[PDB]
This record gives structure tokens, sequence and C-alpha cells, in this order.
RNA sequence: GGCACCUCGAUGUCGGCUCAUCGCAUCCUGGGGCUGUAGUCGGUCCCAAGGGUUGGGCUGUUCGCCCAUUAAAGCGGUACGCGAGCUGGGUUCAGAACGUCGUGAGACAGUUCGGUCCCUAUCCGUCGCGGGCGCAGGAAAUUUGAGAGGAGCUGUCCUUAGUACGAGAGGACCGGGAUGGACGCACCGCUGGUGUACCAGUUGUUCUGCCAAGGGCAUCGCUGGGUAGCUAUGUGCGGACGGGAUAAGUGCUGAAAGCAUCUAAGCAUGAAGCCCCCCUCAAGAUGAGAUUUCCCAUUCCGCAAGGAAGUAAGAUCCCUGAAAGAUGAUCAGGUUGAUAGGUCUGAGGUGGAAGUGUGGCGACACAUGGAGCUGACAGAUACUAAUCGAUCGAGGACUUAACCAU
């Protein structure tokens, strides 16, 4: 249940450490966005280097959430942190690596370039 | 479920723990209707605890029966009377140790009254 | 709120067509003969269902 | 509670060992990608075992690359090939929810063998 | 078309052959019995009557006894009428067993919702509340009644009152498995009504 | 803005909230004509009111600017809708200060800080739920449907096809298939919430004479779980395929007017609009309908009409309750009977009882033993209560007509 004003943490070495949510992309309602959705987001905290600055409106996808994600046969998966990856408005990531586990409802979308950069997929 | 009887979660337990030993020592009391319909399911469970005769059963029933004197001359008690007498008496009964009989209404507040007695 | 107009007699006693009593359910106690009310112990004779209650 | 019981008894799986909350085990899940049948091994502590009947489930928690991943299954699903049992732990609970916090803090909190 | 009458018993689960969980509602039945035929030369339509769940002879009166004693059977407790159907494969006294629904079909389920009592507006009509702080004295109340100019309230407002207990029809459900022996019908999803209640399972109207 | 007809023995004014409804001079979706329209996008005009029409930052704000989305972020009426529905930030009471004016008391269509919001619903209206009588004998069930309400929305992607069109750049109509957003209905098997007579640990202090074992109070003392019911954030489903007439448009034949012309005769086609199809209520539809089944050979008065009394089918009083419920009502039952309680046997919840023994100096640990305990879940068993009884409830009016027989 990612919604407006949430503070997620960035799951790669782009140059941002936390990010805030500005809008969920979808129809005219769209209060909530679960695993595998795109969000407009502003960089709150950043590292001194990196290719992303402080206070920037970037696109982002969502990889992990505390809220679970139900699967086909009635099995569930959950984490203990919300995490995101910075999209380049093209499905390629704006970084080089990924940090931690990545969900599995990504591969069922066009996010092959991201699931191919992860340590493992659960 | 069960009835709340206008009282609170502790006043209710106190009232029922009183009425239980009242009915035990007396073998018949008289109260309102609903307050006697909620008692023939708390008395029969204690008679079933008494028909066991164990020590665990005795310690389970002592945590529910207050300390009055049943037989003043023999210095008996509600717990000992329960076990000995009401285990010897209702020995081959399977449920249904009580019965309710309805009187008319009360006078002060027109409430319905009743009588409850060990069968 | 406050009554705009007073209430006539006709409405006042049309309203009270449902405000009355009901004769109870009484039967004959077949031990003494006086009238008790059904399913209750006879407070005149002291018995119910044949057997007695001292 | 009986008529339902039998029609669901038709589909009960009866080869897995018994286990309580708080003991490491290994699940062999038959994850599928569309053309092949891989097998992923996912081991961890059994945070919770809940429900009864054919609707009985259970939860397994592990810590993969820093963050902890919980994952629940229906006990009788056919996407599980087998269930090993690594060890047995000594716990006083039936629902281990204090483990969701005692991961970091530079202190390791694990169970004891019994 | 076709249809039968049964009793809701409660929800459960089953795994398909793919190995995936499916919510399932169980519905028992028995051999229903055709008690009467309504042809177009006697009435204005075409319809058969169905009986279900016979009851013991002490609970039946003489009208009902005589009515159900023309098909040579026992007094049935639930009587209904299935209207849109072909009326040549049905005779009085004949039975209608559960074995007419194959697996994977599509049906409708008619049943009486379960009662909720006297409910307010926030729960009955799914309205919104006022604030709970900032000095307000407004929450859980049905709102303005309308404009001043009509000098009256428009027919069609939404106020408290008794909720539930109506008749509801769910559409485009699907049969999972038909146990011919025990007279059972596993339907996917959930159906209206409290446990141990009458449920009408007809064929699909949309097609 | 003008006027001053109504209200001074009192109607209180702006924004926001809850709830809305109407108009069309249409923001989107639907159908078309012209184009300085090659295609994708546009312009302007015509038909169309069924549905839809956002989250924030600044300001008391209407207004307004900006950020990010969206198919679109319409314009207006309803006392600039709605204070016996809410608020009181802003409007004009009494305190205080700043600027300016006044000799002064003081004033400002200047600014700033603070500042009591009353009411038990009589009648109409709106939403639910019952008694009475009617419907030409008295009851029980199944129904038709005059008529009334509900729903009415859309995106992206793959194919057709990098084909038509186009130097190239770029790039389709029409038709097929998946999968989403907001909205509505139902439900608790999954994920969670609550669960104050369920299970466990623990602090202080009083009580059961004492130790062990427990009870009372301290927000349910606090803390960890949690059955049934009730629930959404959870799950399933829905707005499908069509038919009949139409609007603007496109027409085919065809004269008035030897030609031309959509029309005057005649024959078509054509929209998210209209009437059906889909869902719910419905014979107090006083126009009170239809179908199937039960009860009927009484007794008194009354020349007669009629009245009265016992009853039949059936119903109610009274009692045990919940899939029901403010109270009635409804539903399941009342001894040839499982309606409730109790007892057994289970499901689920908690999680290893008391006693004893062994090890330890002691706090404690291990065994007997998935132990003990268990509210609202399921099944068996008449052990307890649904005793005996009473009240209500028919005898079927006239007048014509058609066909058969004399
Ligand atoms: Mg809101
Ligand atoms: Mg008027
Ligand atoms: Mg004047
Ligand atoms: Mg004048
Ligand atoms: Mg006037
Ligand atoms: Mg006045
Ligand atoms: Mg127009
Ligand atoms: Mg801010
Ligand atoms: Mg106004
Ligand atoms: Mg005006
Ligand atoms: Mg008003
Ligand atoms: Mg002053
Ligand atoms: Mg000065
Ligand atoms: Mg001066
Ligand atoms: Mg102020
Ligand atoms: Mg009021
Ligand atoms: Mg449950
Ligand atoms: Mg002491
Ligand atoms: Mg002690
Ligand atoms: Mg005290
Ligand atoms: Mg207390
Ligand atoms: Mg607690
Ligand atoms: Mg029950
Ligand atoms: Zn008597």
């Amino acid at each position: 249940m990612i919604q407006q004003e949430t503070r997620l943490k960035v799951a790669d070495n782009s140059g941002a450490r936390e990010v805030l949510t500005i809008k969920v992309l979808g129809g005219s309602g769209r209060k909530t966005a679960n695993i595998g959705d795109v969000i407009v987001c502003t960089v709150k905290q950043a590292t001194p280097g990196g290719v992303v600055k402080k206070g920037e409106v970037v696109k982002a996808v969502i990889v992990r959430t505390k809220s679970g994600a139900r699967r086909s046969d009635g099995s569930y998966i959950s984490f203990d942190e919300n995490a995101c990856v910075i999209i380049r408005d093209d499905k390629s990531p704006r970084g080089t690596r990924i940090f931690g586990p990545v969900a599995r409802e990504l591969r069922e979308n066009n996010f092959m370039k991201i699931v191919s950069l992860a340590p493992e997929v659960i | 479920s069960y009835r709340k009887l206008g009282r609170t979660s502790a006043q209710r337990k106190a009232m029922l723990r009183d009425l239980t030993t009242d009915l035990i020592i007396n073998e018949r009391i008289e109260t309102t209707e609903t307050r006697a319909k909620e008692l023939r399911s708390v008395v029969e469970k204690m008679i079933t605890l008494g028909k066991r005769g164990d020590l665990h059963a005795r310690r389970q029933a002592a945590a529910y029966i207050r300390n009055e004197v049943a037989n003043e001359e023999n210095n008996q008690d509600a717990l000992q009377k329960l076990f000995s007498d009401i285990a010897t008496r209702y020995e081959e009964r399977q449920g249904g140790y009580t019965r309710i009989m309805k009187l008319g209404p009360r006078r002060g507040d027109g409430a319905p009254m009743a009588i409850i007695e060990l069968v | 709120a406050v009554p705009f107009r007073r209430t006539s007699k006709m409405k006042k006693r049309l309203r009270r067509t449902h405000f009355k009593l009901n004769v109870p359910g009484m039967t004959e106690c077949p031990s003494c003969g006086e009238m008790k009310l059904s399913h209750r112990v006879c407070k005149a004779c002291g018995s119910y269902n044949g057997k007695d209650i001292n | 509670q009986k008529l339902i019981e039998d029609i669901t008894k038709e589909q009960l799986r009866t080869d897995l060992p018994a286990f309580r909350p708080g003991d490491t085990l290994r699940v062999h899940v038959k994850v599928v990608e569309g053309n092949r049948e891989r097998i992923q091994i996912f081991e961890g502590v059994v945070i919770k075992r809940r429900g009864g009947g054919i609707s009985e489930t259970f939860t397994v928690r592990k810590i993969s690359y820093g963050v902890g991943v919980e994952r629940t299954f229906p006990v009788h699903t056919p996407k599980i090939a087998k269930i090993e049992v690594v060890r047995y732990g000594k716990v006083r609970r039936a629902k281990l929810y204090y483990l969701r916090e005692l991961r970091g803090k530079a202190a390791r909190i694990k169970e004891i063998r019994r | 078309t076709k249809g039968i009458l049964g009793r809701k018993i409660g929800m459960t689960q089953v795994f398909a052959e793919n190995g995936d969980l499916i919510p399932v509602t169980v519905i028992e039945a028995a051999p229903n019995v055709v008690l009467q035929k309504k042809t177009a030369e006697n009435d204005g339509y075409e319809a058969i009557q169905l009986g279900f769940d016979d009851k013991r002879e002490k609970l039946s009166n003489k009208p009902e006894k005589g009515h159900v004693a023309k098909a040579e059977t026992a007094p049935k407790r639930f009587v209904k009428e299935l209207r849109g159907v072909e009326m040549d494969a049905y005779e009085v006294g004949q039975e209608v067993k559960v074995e007419i629904f194959s697996a994977g079909e599509i049906v409708d389920v008619t049943g009486v919702s379960k009662g909720k009592g006297f409910q307010g507006a926030i729960k009955r009509h799914g309205q919104s509340r006022g604030p709970m702080s900032h000095g307000s004295r407004y929450h859980r109340r049905p709102g303005s009644m309308g404009p001043v100019d009509p000098n009256r309230v428009f027919k069609g407002k939404l106020l408290p009152g008794r909720m539930g207990g109506e008749q509801i029809t769910v559409q485009n459900l699907e049969i999972v498995k038909v146990d011919a022996e025990r007279n059972l019908l596993l339907i996917k999803g959930n159906v209206p009504g409290a446990k141990k209640s009458l449920i009408t399972v007809k064929s699909a109207v949309k097609s």
C-alpha cells in the first residue's frame, strides 16, 4: 500500500538514499500502488556523488513492500522494507546494480532488465 | 452467546459466584427469571466438577466457591458438602440437575419471578 | 421544536386506539378451581403439574 | 463439518513430517517459468503454523541479503515436492512474532536445540 | 434451461489440477419432484413446480397434504417455480436430480441475503463522515436534506432503516465438481444467504 | 447598477464539510457536414443531457498562480442550494498598540493580537415496521404483471500491419483478443482487524490459619496469542450479446416546373439518446386478477328477510429459541420430540496443568504427558424445561343472458 507522501528507500547505486512519493501513475483515482507499479517521486536525501541530485522529479518502480503480494496458488511473500528503483522513463534502470532481493511479479511485466540485475529473485 | 444482565464484567462474576453457593447450601433459592436461567448452566458444571472426586477438580472448584458454612453444627462447608453429598446423590444422572418453576410477577417493579432447585 | 397548533379532541382519541391492555392467558387450576395463568405455579393452591411446592 | 471434511479429505497430502513453530526446515518448491521445472530451496524458521483442515497454512522466515523475507504456503499444495527438517528449537510460543525485530542491533537472537 | 434447489452448507477450498487454490461453496441437494405443470391453455405462461426437503407428516396441514398427494410423494417444505424451460421432459411425480450440471458450466444463484438489523446511513448507504476533531459536532449523520425552494423533501432520499433480508441474484458463476453420489454441487465463489438456507441454482440467462 | 412593492412586537451574514438535484449555451465519451483535412493530430458547425468530470503548495479566502496526473479536469440555477445538519478562519460588541486626521472627547471603505453559537419534533414531507376492514362462503400455498425504482463510465497493450498514406520523417479507419482504474452487489474458505464469562506470563498489596495452590483490587492492572459473530484494506461477480422505432446526416425512384430535385405521393438506412432485453418491488391495479388443494348431509328463534349458539378446515393466546429482531413481525419447535440447556464425542485456540519423583546449595530444569483448560462451532443422548388448557373461525343476496330437452 504505497500512497502519496510515503518515504521509500532506493535499492541501487544511483545516488539517492531515500525518496518521497508525489503521485501514483494510473487512472484518475489510484490511491494505492502495490509491487510492480510506477511512481513519480522526489529525491529527499542523496549521497555526495551519484548521477541523481537532491530535489529532482524522477520516475521509479517498486520492488519490495511490507505489504505482501498474493500469488496464483494462494501463496504469499513479504518483506520488511519498501524499496524502489529509479527508471529512466525507459524501462532501463538509471544505475548499474541492485541491492537485495527483488520480487517476482516484475518478470510478468516488461522489467526484464531489472530482474536480470538482481542477486536473487524470491 | 450469553446475557449481560445489566451489570459489569466483575459484578456479574461476583453475583454468579454468590448465587452458586446460595443454591448449594440451600438446595433451593428464588430470584428473577433471566437471572435464574443464567444460573442452571453454572451450577450444573460445578456439580460435574464435584462428581469427579479428584484433587485437581477440588482445586478448580475452590477457585469458584466462596467460604460459607453449610452445616453449622458439623462445621461443614460449601465445598465439602458439594463434593460428598451432591456426588453421592446425583450419581447415575447424565445432565439436568436443576429445574425452574415460574411464579407470577413481582410487586415493586412488575418483574417476573422464579424458583430454582436441585432435582 | 414546539407545537404550532393545539390538538383537538378527535385526534387526541384517534391516537389512543392502540394504547390499552390485554387480558392475560388464564386457565383453570385443576386442583382447586381458581383461575391461574398458563405455565405458572398456582399461587392460590401452591401446586403445578400435579405435584406441589411447599 | 463432516460432509465438507470428506470431500476435502479426498485431496489431503499424507507424506510430510510434523513440525511446530520455531524449527529450521527446507522447502523444495516447484516454481515454473513456462517451459522447465526448477526447484528452489528456501530454508528458515517457522514463524507460524495456523489453521486446520485443508485450509491449514504455515509461515517460513529467513534473512536474504540483509532484509528478511517471509513466505507462506498452504500445507497441502502440490507446488511443494518435499519438506526436510534441519533442526528442532525450544520455544514457549505458538506464534513467534518477536523475531520480526530481533534481527539487527549487533546482537544475534537464535533459538536453542531440544 | 434447467435448475434445482438446495441448501447452503458453507465455504471451503479445493486445489485444481494446475495446483492453484480456488474458493468453493458447497450446496447439498436431493431429488426434487415436479408437483404441477402450468401450460398456456390454462394460464398465461409456461412453468413447472419443484419441491424439496420433505417434512414430517405432523407439520403439514390438509391443504398441503392434498396438494402434494397428487404426485404420490411426501409433503415438501420448499415449493418454487421454474418458468423458462422446455415442458416436455418433465412429468408430475418425476424427479430432477443433481446430475444435470456437468463440470465447467455457468449458472446463476438466487438467494435471500442475511439480515443486518436497523442500520444507519454510514453503513447502509456507504456514506462519509464529518470530522472527529477541530471542534466539530458532526459525524455519522445523513447530511443535508435538500434545497429550500421545493418546501418539501424529494422522494428518493437515503435514511436509516432496516438493512438486508432482500432477494439477490449473482451471475456467471461456475461449477467445479459434481459429486453425483452425495448430491453435492461445488460452485466457485460465494453466494448470498445465511448457512442452512434455500438456494436456487438456475442456468445462465446471459449468453 | 436603477426603483423602493414585502419583511424593523428580529430570517444571522462569506468560504469549507455532509448530501444533492435540475438546465444545456457539451469538458469527455457516441454520430455527422465543410476544410487553407495526404496519414497521425487539428479547426469550425449540426444531433445528442445516459454516465463521468483530481490530488496537492500559497492565501480566511471566494478569485488567482504553481506542481503532478487525467479520456476529461464544463458553464450555470436551486434565498450567490443546504447553520431547529456542522464549522466560525473572514464579517461590525465591549481590552490593547501602530499610521493618519482632530486643539480635544475620539474616527478610519487602514493594519495587527484576543474574544459565550439556545431548542425534549405538534402538522405536512422522507426512510422503515405493524394492527383494522375490504376484495358477495371460510382457509393454505404458487403466481401473472398495469406500474415504480436500480445499473448506464472508460484506459493501455498484442494482432490486422510498419500494410493504406506519404521524398522522407512519420503512420492509420473498420474489425478480433487480453488485461487494468474508479463505481456497485454479496460473502468470510485465504490475508488481516476486533474479540471485557477463552489460554498463558508477570508487578504491588490484602484474603483462603501456614508452605504449596489460588481468589479480590489496581484502565480488561499490564503484557503475548486468540474460537464464534461482525468486518476491509481480502475474495467472487457486474455494467455482455442484441431487437424495435428515431435525431442530424447519406439516400433510391418521382412530379409540381418536357430538364433538375431526398418529398409533395412511395421505399430505405442511420447514434453512449427513446422503448424492450438485465436486476428488485409490486392485485388497497377499490379495475382489489389467475391457478392448485382442504371444510361443508348442524340447533334454536324468525310467516320472510334475518338474528343467535355450538363448531369444521385453519389460526391465535401461552411456552423453548434464532438463519430473525428497537417493539410488533418473521423463521425453527411444543412429548410419535433434537427447540434450548446439561452430559459425552470432536473441530479450532492456548500451550506443556496439579501431584510426585530425579538433578541443583538456591533461583530453577527434566519425566510422568501434544499434557491440562476451553464463550458464542458440529454431531449423538429425553437427563431438565417446551404441562394442563382456552379463545377466534362457514352455512354462501338478486337480475338478465346463451346452448341443449319437452
Ligand atoms: Mg473523505
Ligand atoms: Mg408546495
Ligand atoms: Mg417601502
Ligand atoms: Mg411612492
Ligand atoms: Mg407579503
Ligand atoms: Mg414575528
Ligand atoms: Mg445543442
Ligand atoms: Mg508541506
Ligand atoms: Mg447562499
Ligand atoms: Mg437568485
Ligand atoms: Mg435551515
Ligand atoms: Mg476600544
Ligand atoms: Mg510613534
Ligand atoms: Mg497632533
Ligand atoms: Mg480574531
Ligand atoms: Mg433533534
Ligand atoms: Mg472461521
Ligand atoms: Mg498472612
Ligand atoms: Mg504461598
Ligand atoms: Mg478488597
Ligand atoms: Mg478489574
Ligand atoms: Mg489481552
Ligand atoms: Mg445454533
Ligand atoms: Zn390451584
